[PDB]
Order: C-alpha cells, then sequence, then structure tokens
C-alpha cells in the first residue's frame, strides 16, 4: 500500500525538511563511535511516504490521545533511525520490536537531534557500521532516516 | 512495555549534556507515521 513520493529540492517541503534534518546535528559523548564524525550531511533524496491505511490507523490513535488530553494530541516531527527503516515504510512501526535495552524501556524510540537517530541507522551503538566497509563513520555509504509525525499526548518526564 | 499510567508517551530531558535535544519514547505503533524518508550520506569535516 505504500508509495514513495519523490520531493524536488526546489520544493519548499523539502527544503523545511532538510534544514531540520541539518540544524539538529550535535557532537555526541562518544566522540562519532557510533554514528560517525561529522557535522552535517549530504542529503540525497527525500520522499514522501504514502500509505493511506497506516495514516488511518495514525490519525484513528491520535483522535483517541487528543479525546483523552483536553484534545491535545501532542503532535511532533521526529527522527527516528533504525535498520528497519524499509519495513516501518511498508508495514508501519510496530512495538513488537522495540528497543528492549533502551534507556526508557521497550518502546519506539524518536529523537529531536538527526545526529541521535543517526547513531541507529546502522544498529544499536552503530552496530558493526555500513554493511559494505564495516565502517561507523562511512561517508560513501547511503544513510535513511525516518522523519516522522508522533503524538505525545500526556508524556510522562524523566530527567536523565 | 506500557507507557505510565496516565501517559501516553516518555520524554527522555538531557540532564547533563547542555547542548543535547529531548528523545521520546512511544508504547504503541500507531502512534506515529513515517512522513518522510530520507537518504543521506554523513559528511567528512573539511
Ligand atoms: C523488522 O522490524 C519491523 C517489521 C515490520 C513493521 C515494523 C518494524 N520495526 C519497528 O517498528 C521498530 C520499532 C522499534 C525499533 N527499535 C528502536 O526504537 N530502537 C532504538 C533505535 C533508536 N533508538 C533511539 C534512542 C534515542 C533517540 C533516537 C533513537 C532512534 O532514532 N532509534 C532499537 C534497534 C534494535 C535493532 C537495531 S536498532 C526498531 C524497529
Ligand atoms: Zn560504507
Amino acid at each position: 500500500g505504500t508509495i514513495l513520493i519523490d520531493l524536488s529540492p526546489d520544493d519548499k517541503e523539502f527544503q523545511s525538511v532538510e534544514e531540520e534534518m541539518q540544524s539538529t546535528v550535535r557532537e555526541h559523548r562518544d566522540g562519532g563511535h557510533a554514528g560517525g564524525i561529522f557535522n552535517r550531511y549530504n542529503i540525497l533524496k527525500i520522499q514522501k511516504v504514502c500509505n493511506k491505511k497506516l495514516w488511518e490507523r495514525y490519525t484513528h490513535r491520535r483522535k483517541e490521545v487528543s479525546e483523552e488530553n483536553h484534545n491535545h494530541a501532542n503532535e511532533r516531527m521526529l527522527f527516528h533511525g533504525s535498520p528497519f527503516v524499509n519495513a516501518i515504510i511498508h508495514k508501519g512501526f510496530d512495538e513488537r520490536h522495540a528497543y528492549i535495552g533502551g534507556m526508557f524501556g521497550a518502546g519506539i524510540y524518536f529523537a529531536e537531534n538527526s545526529s541521535k537517530s543517526n547513531q541507529y541507522v546502522y544498529g544499536i551503538g552503530g552496530g558493526t557500521g555500513c554493511p559494505v566497509h564495516k565502517d561507523r563513520s562511512c561517508y560513501i555509504c547511503h544513510r535513511q532516516l525516518l522523519f516522522c509525525r508522533v503524538t505525545l499526548g500526556k508524556s510522562f518526564l524523566q530527567f536523565s | 512495555a506500557h507507557s505510565p499510567p496516565g501517559h501516553h508517551s516518555v520524554t527522555g530531558r538531557p540532564s547533563v549534556n547542555g547542548l543535547a535535544l529531548a528523545e521520546y519514547v512511544i508504547y504503541r505503533g500507531e502512534q506515529a507515521y513515517p512522513e518522510y524518508l530520507i537518504t543521506y550520506q554523513i559528511m567528512r569535516p573539511e
């Protein structure tokens, strides 16, 4: 059910997504171990993910949350990195593959910092890096992130 | 896992690294939609 629509670099929607990706890079306490050493990205492609059933699944849940929270879904746009992005875009996120070992227990994790999500593209802690060169700081291999609409509703605040 | 009772997500606020942004966890896959797929390279600092 999923189709991918390529955005033109001249499209303001491409531009605003790229700005969010670029502007939320930061340095990491691992000195680049997991995600690589970089200050910016070369954006190769930005595709809209179009799937009517997955969208309706989202908006159904969003309305449920909103109704439980004074008509406030508390919707954010956040990054997600993992080796499973190609499954996610076809089948949706599935909490049965939740990050069992995350800081906040077994759920599905998102970041404001694109560079945080980048640390997970090749696996937890960057795994062994890119499949071709086994390099977590590979500058050659193409990487993929999702930029996702996320319903937070009433969020539990964990200082950490 | 489930969200904490009376909550729909968790927000991980940074308490050490002053420059880190927040991280978030949801416990239901239906609470996120993958709007954009971004293909990229990281760039070697000049
Ligand atoms: C084949 O799988 C499927 C098949 C069919 C349908 C759906 C899917 N998959 C899923 O829905 C799914 C759901 C959850 C996860 N894992 C996670 O959330 N993590 C954390 C990875 C990460 N951590 C972060 C921490 C802080 C801030 C940002 C992030 C971030 O950006 N990413 C774990 C991983 C486990 C193995 C490699 S990484 C993965 C897929
Ligand atoms: Zn590589």
